[PDB]
């Protein structure tokens, strides 16, 4: 509904936490990390708890860009995943690439 | 005596009219 | 936003882009060192001011200086 | 099982003694600055950053346990030597009520000999001495010591036991050390710490009480002196000597094997509360106690399943199946993972264990004033204040360490694969609700307890005593607590809920003031050891202070635990570690965001909690329990007098000093903290003059902390730049670099000196007040 | 609380539990009609008959005082 | 089962405190959320409930309350003082609500600044009226809590 | 001797438990 | 005793809350 993924990305399995999105994501900005995984494996959320992600392309909306870049360094330092892309999602639906900026 | 008269006023007069207004909202508002 | 300055005493050690939580910095080509690259900050609007780049600069005095300035939502680290 | 043990991992050498800092890689490069020195001390017992192998880590922890049990046996031997050479115990056994107990003097050097109290001077100890508050002598009288040479034998045996624990540590680390598979069979270790450690421990203690401690205490209570028998009233050859004290059933241990248990109802009783003659628990109730819990601890060590070469043995429970059987629909997948948590993480076990032993020491502090265990102990009031205060402080410290190692687990040993949809995972998914609701109930408790106190200061200052939350004004009666006092007082007689009890649980529940014979110069009986402890409006208020301070200490430490790994501010906090100063001045400033800082803040909030607890105890016991029976018409006169509260109409009403004055901060300042500090500041030139010196020195250390607490190191480092310039100008150049202290270590020095200064100030005040009256 | 419990889908029973109808008869004649009648007989011999003759039996003394001085040896 | 989340990025949990249907019927038909209501009436009903209970702590617990004062001569002063106290607390709430309105609100209500000012206005009238109504029923609690007809003659 | 107000308060605590369970069963029966 | 009590009520109680409300308007409204 309000948090719609881009096509090609699937939601990782998560039970939902209270560390996630607040009103700012509705009204000012939110962020989205999207990465590729070769299996269904278990990672730690940057907002608390533990999630698992399926094989393929996974996407997750977070409140801050530091939360996405912390999830990116966790994927690098724990499961060697280096194709994470970070978008800044505006409330009207506009997505712009802010990591990696050089491509 | 051993009476709470304010409780008689609540549960026999105020609360049934309360309850009929709540059931009116339940049976007349669509969805 | 905060003000990130790169001076001319840089050695291209690749430690201020690795230890930065927000990707403010990137390496551009340069001639005045042995790595052939100097740091730069085109994304200062996302910097929080956390100074982990200033912790990890191996010179005498740090070639990167971040100056604490005007505070935004992104620079105050707010998830709300 | 099978005790799989490796042979000789570590050779015994001296080569690492000449190299400090060998155990960590940055310390091994040599001292270059002074922070290495503090980094030498802070990383000495962090075995997880020394080696990465969890097996060797577990062996280091195991040899550390043996070395600690050795040092505790050295301390045990040290007070047994002091009770065995330079004590008044040969004369304290004949006068336990008129002679102050002492086991240490001050030698004739520098004028310190005014510290020798002349109310400890008796035969053998004819010098005076330091009055002790540990209550070792009443423990020793209750377990049957009548002689100083057997105290010397206990002292020698405790040194031998210290040597055995050190040789066990050197053997089980350096020669023959156990593996990681030995530690993780938690079922067998629970079965042999219940049935063997606690079960046989209190069964053998029941054996000590029956053979030694009940007859010697019956001889000390029937009136004979220290000339006793310690060897001929024992064993088989004087079985009839067990009949000369209190009739040993019919004959021998024959009614034990035949099952008629009722003929032992003379030295295993269920009488009830305290003895009127000695002010303490009946020793037969103590023996039947330790036997019944001894039995139920051997039943408790028969629960968990252990499989081996024992054929029919091997029925029971695995802990993992129990934990993975309790799931629920609210709590997802329940306790799955918690067995792997508690069998691979040491910090989680240490968090649970510090919580339990600190809670248990607080439980110990309540029940030992509440039921007095040892003869003539409750009338020695410095010992009562000191053991309540001691076990409260040790309990609060271990609860702060429980919060510490729960956060250290959450930093270090948290695995997301193990903790998938368990209780530990979903606590982290709604940590904002827990900490915010905790923040609300701390605000509610603080307003609705302290603002009541502030209201009482205000209305008593404005000339409105009837407007006060007090027993004479707006009454706040603890009706649930008073009702539970009525239930535990009423449950002893016939047609009650415990029909065969003679003298209830305790006299604090609302039954009878109990008094003991003592001298006090040339006086009469007096000496209320114990009394009913009534609850009024001031008890409501002080207990909601206690709920406040407990809840804020929970809020700080639990916010350290659940936000150890991540927050909305710092999502990568677990990579920064347990112990880091900050993550910089950005995001507004991230000072004291580590979970270590929550242990640092929760230490002061524990200080607040336990200080108000021991302040409640000091004023409460002093105002409603402790005191004197008057020689005319046996009237109760407490240690502080009753206060005639001036009412608003003009008349007075008599209340006690806690009931009148502990409802506001002015009465706490004046009648508790100004009035009872008169014997710590007037103590000079006499036997309590050290407690005045410790009082002033601890005021110094407490204020000295605030330099480290309120400042930071960049000031100090550019100051040490000027002092290092002064040293290099005169060719005085240290190779080890003079540094300012680090941010975390400056906070640690400040919390250490704040804690040392406040608790030693309060120690000096309590002992120097309670020795006087 | 039992009705709210038996509306939850773990504790809702099956149609076969409702239409069992032998075991329902066995349990109602045994427990609902017989154990309750035996329990009421126990109430009359423990409480009602001694309190009709002036002697007071309550929930604190029922384990100590028997209905009859030839108690349970006569059974 | 009981705890779902139904948008797992949003930091909230859908729980039987949150998502039980009678709790949603209660909260969603409290006057600030009950559909078909102009913001003034929402403020009016909120004020009446609040101003009615706000009279109570001031009359039982205030500076003029006791049985050791001068007859029930001080009781009318107690009722009047508690009445003025509850109305001025409602005035402070009105000031709060209208300082919220006049600086330009951004919230999940679809009230404007004008809508929150209607709420502030209804809050003030309802609150002072609820104080006045609780004062009149507190004046009437003598005859209300007894059978009044029966002691009076004729 | 009749019963006083604290025993009425205990009965109302008991009836609050009963009313909570009544409210739960009636709302789940409404589904 | 020469006192103006109503003036104490104005400038110690009413006027400071007045002033904080006016300063709130000064610091929270854009242009
Ligand atoms: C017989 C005397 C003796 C000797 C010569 C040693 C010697 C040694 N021990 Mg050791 N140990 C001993 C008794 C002894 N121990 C006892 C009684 C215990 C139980 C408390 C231990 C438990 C122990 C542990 C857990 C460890 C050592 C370690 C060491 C080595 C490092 C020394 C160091 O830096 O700290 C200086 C100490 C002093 C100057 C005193 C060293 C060669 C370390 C090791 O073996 O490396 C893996 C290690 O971590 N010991
Ligand atoms: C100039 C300052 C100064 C000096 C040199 C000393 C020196 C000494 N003090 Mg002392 N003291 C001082 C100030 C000082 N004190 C002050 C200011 C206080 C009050 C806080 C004390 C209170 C004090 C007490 C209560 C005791 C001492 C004891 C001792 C002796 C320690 C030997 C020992 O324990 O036995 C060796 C023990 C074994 C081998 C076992 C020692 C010679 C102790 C003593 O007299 O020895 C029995 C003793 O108990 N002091
Ligand atoms: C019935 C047999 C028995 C007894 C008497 C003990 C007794 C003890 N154990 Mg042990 N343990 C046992 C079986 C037993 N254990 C078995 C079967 C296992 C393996 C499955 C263990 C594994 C174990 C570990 C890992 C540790 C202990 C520790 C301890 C000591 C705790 C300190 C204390 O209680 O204070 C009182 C002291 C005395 C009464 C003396 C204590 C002396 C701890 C310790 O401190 O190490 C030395 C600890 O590290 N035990
Ligand atoms: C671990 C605890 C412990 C130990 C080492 C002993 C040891 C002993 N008991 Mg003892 N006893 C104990 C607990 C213990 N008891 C407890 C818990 C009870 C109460 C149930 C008794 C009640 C008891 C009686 C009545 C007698 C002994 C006796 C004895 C002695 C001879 C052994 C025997 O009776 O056959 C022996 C030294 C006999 C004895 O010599 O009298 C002192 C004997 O008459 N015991
Ligand atoms: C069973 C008890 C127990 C055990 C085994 C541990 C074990 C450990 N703790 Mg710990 N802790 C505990 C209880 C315990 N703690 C309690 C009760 C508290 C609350 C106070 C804490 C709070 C705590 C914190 C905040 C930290 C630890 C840390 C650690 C780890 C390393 C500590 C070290 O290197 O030694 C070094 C010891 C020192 C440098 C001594 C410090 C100075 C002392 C406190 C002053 C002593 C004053 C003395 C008592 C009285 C005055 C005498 C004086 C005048 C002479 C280690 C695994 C550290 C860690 O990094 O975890 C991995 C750390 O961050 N603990
Ligand atoms: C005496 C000094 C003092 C005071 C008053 C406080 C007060 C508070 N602390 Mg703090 N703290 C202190 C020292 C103090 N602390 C120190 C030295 C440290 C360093 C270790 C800390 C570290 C600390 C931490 C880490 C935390 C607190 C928390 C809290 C809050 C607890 C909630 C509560 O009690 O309810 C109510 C408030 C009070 C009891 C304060 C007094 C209120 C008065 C009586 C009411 C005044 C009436 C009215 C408003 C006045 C209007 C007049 C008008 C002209 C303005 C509370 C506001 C915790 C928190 O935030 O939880 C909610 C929190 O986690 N403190
Ligand atoms: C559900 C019904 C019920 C229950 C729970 C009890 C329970 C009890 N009866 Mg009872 N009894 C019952 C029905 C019941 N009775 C009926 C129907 C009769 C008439 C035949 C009796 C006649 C009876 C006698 C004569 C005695 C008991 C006694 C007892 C008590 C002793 C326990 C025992 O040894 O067996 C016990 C609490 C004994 C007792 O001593 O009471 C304390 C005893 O003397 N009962
Ligand atoms: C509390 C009564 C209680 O335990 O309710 C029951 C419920 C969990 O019970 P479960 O049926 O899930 O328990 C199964 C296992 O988790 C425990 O063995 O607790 C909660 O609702 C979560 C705690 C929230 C605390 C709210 C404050
Ligand atoms: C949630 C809930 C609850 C609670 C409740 C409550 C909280 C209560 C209450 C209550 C209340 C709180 C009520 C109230 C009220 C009121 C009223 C009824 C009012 C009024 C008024 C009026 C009528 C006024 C008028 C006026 C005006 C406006 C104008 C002019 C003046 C006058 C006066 C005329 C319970 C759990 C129990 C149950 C379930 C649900
Ligand atoms: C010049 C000099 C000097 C001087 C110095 C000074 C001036 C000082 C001071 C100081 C002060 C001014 C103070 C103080 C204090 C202390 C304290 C405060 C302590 C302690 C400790 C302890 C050891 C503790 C103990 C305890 C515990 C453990 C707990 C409980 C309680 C008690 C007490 C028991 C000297 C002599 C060195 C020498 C030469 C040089
Ligand atoms: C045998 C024996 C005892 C030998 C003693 C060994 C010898 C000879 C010297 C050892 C030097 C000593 C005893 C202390 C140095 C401690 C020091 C540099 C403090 C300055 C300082 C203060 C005052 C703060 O408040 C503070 C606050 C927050 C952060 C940092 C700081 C800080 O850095
Ligand atoms: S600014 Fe410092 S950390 Fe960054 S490349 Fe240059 S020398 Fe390395
Ligand atoms: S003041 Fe000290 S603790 Fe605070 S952010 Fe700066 S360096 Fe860190």
């Amino acid at each position: 509904q309000a948090n719609s993924l881009p096509p090609g990305a699937s939601s990782p399995i998560f039970g939902g936490s209270t560390g996630g999105l607040l009103r700012k994501a509705l009204v000012e900005e939110k962020y989205l990390i999207t990465w590729g995984s070769k299996e269904e494996q278990v990672f730690e959320m940057p907002t608390g708890g533990a999630a698992t992600m399926v094989a393929g392309v996974n996407g997750l909306y977070l409140a801050r860009k530091e939360q996405c870049h912390a999830l990116h360094r966790q994927l690098v330092a724990k499961f060697k995943i280096r194709d994470s892309k970070i978008y800044r999602v505006l409330p009207n639906g506009e997505q712009t690439l802010i990591y990696p900026k050089d491509g | 005596m051993n009476v709470y008269p304010w409780l008689v006023y609540v549960t026999t007069l105020v609360f049934p009219l309360v309850s009929l207004a709540a059931l009116f909202i339940l049976i007349e508002r669509d969805t | 936003s905060h003000a990130v300055k790169i001076y001319d005493t840089c050695i291209g050690c690749t430690q201020c882009v690795r230890a930065c939580p927000l990707d403010v910095l990137e390496m551009v080509p340069w001639d005045g060192n042995r790595a052939g690259s100097i740091a730069s900050s085109p994304r200062t609007e996302d910097c929080v001011g956390c100074k982990r780049c200033e912790t990890a600069c191996p010179t005498d005095f740090l070639s990167i200086r971040v100056y604490l300035g005007a505070e935004t939502t992104r620079s105050m680290g707010l998830a709300y | 099982t099978r005790a799989t043990v490796d042979n000789n991992p570590v050779p015994t050498s001296i080569e690492k003694w000449g190299k400090p800092g060998w155990f960590e890689r940055s310390l091994a490069r040599g001292p270059k600055t002074t922070t290495w020195i503090w980094d030498l001390h802070a990383l000495a017992h962090d075995f997880e950053v020394q080696t990465s192998d969890r097996e060797d880590i577990a062996r280091k922890i195991f040899a550390a346990h043996f070395g600690h049990l050795g040092i505790v046996f050295i301390w045990a031997s040290i007070f047994f030597f002091y009770g065995a050479l330079s004590s008044n115990y040969a004369s304290w056994i004949d006068n336990p009520t008129g002679l102050r107990p002492s086991a240490q003097f001050a030698i004739p050097v520098f004028g310190q000999e005014v510290l020798n109290d002349p109310a400890t001077a008796a035969k053998g100890f004819e010098q005076g001495g330091i009055v002790m508050t540990s209550g070792l002598f009443h423990l020793w009288r209750a377990v049957g010591y009548t002689n100083q040479t057997q105290l010397l034998a206990t002292a020698v045996g405790a040194l031998v036991a210290a040597g055995l624990m050190f040789f066990g540590g050197w053997f089980h680390y350096h020669v023959r050390a156990p593996k990681l598979e030995w530690f993780q069979n938690v079922e067998s270790m629970l079965n042999h710490h219940l049935a063997g450690l606690l079960g046989l421990g209190s069964l053998a203690w029941t054996g000590h009480l029956i053979h030694v401690a009940l007859p010697v205490n019956q001889m000390l209570d029937k009136g004979m002196k220290a000339a006793d028998i310690p060897l001929p009233h024992e064993y088989a050859f004087s079985t009839e000597a067990m009949g000369n004290f209190f009739p040993s059933f019919k004959q021998g241990l024959l009614p034990f094997f035949t099952g008629n248990w009722a003929v032992y109802s003379d030295f295993l009783t269920f009488k009830g509360g305290l003895n009127p003659q000695t002010g303490s628990l009946w020793m037969t109730d103590i023996a039947h106690h330790h036997l019944a819990i001894a039995v139920m601890f051997i039943i408790a060590g028969h629960m968990y399943r252990t499989n081996g070469p024992w054929n029919p043995l091997g029925l029971g429970h695995s802990i993992k199946e129990i934990l993975e059987a309790h799931k629920g629909p609210f709590t997802g997948e329940g306790h799955k993972g918690l067995y792997e948590v508690l069998t691979t993480s040491w910090h989680a076990q240490l968090a649970i264990n510090l919580a339990m032993v600190g809670s248990l020491s607080i439980i110990v502090a309540h029940h030992m004033y509440a039921m007095n265990p040892y003869p003539y102990m409750g009338i020695d009031y410095p010992t009562q204040i000191s053991l309540f205060t001691h076990h409260m402080w040790i309990g609060g410290f271990l609860i702060v360490g429980a919060g510490a190692h729960a956060a250290i687990f959450m930093v270090r040993d948290y695995d997301p694969a193990v903790n998938q949809n368990n209780l530990l995972d979903r606590v982290l998914r709604h940590r904002d609700a827990i900490i915010s609701h905790l923040n609300w109930v701390c605000l509610f408790l603080g307003f609705h307890s302290f603002g009541l106190y502030v209201h009482n200061d205000t209305m008593q200052a404005l000339g409105r005593p009837g407007d006060m939350f007090a027993d004479w004004g707006i009454q706040l009666q603890p009706v649930f607590a008073q009702w539970i006092q009525s239930v535990n007082a009423a449950a002893f007689g016939p047609n009650s809920t415990a029909p065969w009890v003679s003298a209830a649980t305790s006299p604090v529940w609302g039954g009878n003031v109990l008094a003991l014979p003592a001298t006090v110069a040339g006086e009469v009986v007096q000496k209320i050891s114990i009394a009913p402890v009534p609850l009024g409006t001031a008890d409501f208020m002080i207990h909601h202070i206690h709920a406040l301070t407990i809840h804020v200490t929970i809020l700080i430490l639990l916010k350290g635990v659940l936000f150890a790994r991540s927050s909305r501010l710092i999502p990568d906090k677990a990579n920064l570690g347990f112990r880091f100063p900050c993550d910089g001045p950005g995001r507004g400033g991230t000072c004291q965001s580590s979970a270590w800082d929550h242990v640092f803040l929760g230490l002061f909030w524990m200080y607040n909690c336990i200080s108000i607890v021991i302040f409640h105890f000091s004023w409460k016991m002093q105002s409603d329990v402790y005191g004197t029976l008057n020689a005319t018409t046996k009237a109760v006169e407490h240690i502080v007098p009753s206060t005639d509260v001036l009412l608003g109409n003009g008349t007075t009403q008599a209340f006690t000093q806690f009931a009148a004055s502990s409802v506001n901060i002015n009465g706490w300042l004046r009648d508790f903290l100004w009035a009872q500090a008169a014997p710590v500041i007037n103590s000079y030139g006499g036997p309590s003059a050290a407690y005045g010196l410790f009082f002033l020195g601890a005021h110094f250390v407490w204020a000295f902390s605030l330099m480290f607490l309120f400042s930071g190191r960049g000031y100090w480092q550019e100051l040490i730049e000027s002092i290092v310039w002064a040293h290099n100008k005169l060719k005085i150049v240290p190779t080890i670099q003079p540094r300012a202290l680090s941010i975390t270590q400056g906070r640690a020095v400040g919390v250490a000196h704040y804690l040392l200064g406040g608790i030693v100030t309060t120690w000096a005040f309590f002992i120097a007040r309670f020795l006087a009256i | 609380a039992a009705g709210w419990l038996h509306l939850q889908p773990r504790f809702r029973p099956s149609l076969a539990w409702f239409k069992n109808a032998e075991s329902r008869l066995n349990h109602h004649l045994s427990a609902l009609f017989g154990v309750s009648s035996l329990a009421w007989a126990g109430h009359m011999v423990h409480v009602a008959i001694p309190r009709a003759y002036g002697k007071e039996v309550n929930w604190s003394n029922f384990l100590q005082i028997a209905p009859h001085d030839a108690g349970l040896s006569a059974f | 089962g009981m705890v779902s989340t139904d948008d797992f990025q949003v930091g909230t949990l859908l729980t039987p405190v949150n998502n039980s249907p009678f709790i949603k019927f209660f909260i969603n038909n409290l006057p600030i959320n009950r559909p078909g209501l102009d913001p003034f009436f929402r403020g009016l009903e909120v004020g009446m409930a609040h101003g009615y209970w706000l009279f109570g702590p001031f009359v039982v617990l205030g500076p003029l309350r006791l049985t050791a004062f001068r007859p029930p001569d001080i009781e009318q002063l107690s009722i009047l003082a508690a009445l003025i106290s509850a109305i001025v607390v409602v005035v402070a709430g009105t000031l709060a609500l209208s300082l919220y309105a006049t600086v330009g609100p951004d919230d999940d209500t679809k009230f404007g600044a004008e809508g929150w000012s209607r709420f502030a206005g209804g809050w003030l009238i309802g609150g002072g009226g609820g104080a006045l109504f609780a004062a009149l029923l507190y004046l009437f609690r003598g005859p209300l809590l007894v059978m009044l007809l029966g002691i009076i003659p004729g | 001797m009749l019963i006083n107000n604290f025993e009425v308060a205990g009965a109302f605590v008991a009836a609050l438990i009963a009313g909570f369970f009544a409210l739960m069963l009636s709302t789940t029966l409404g589904k």
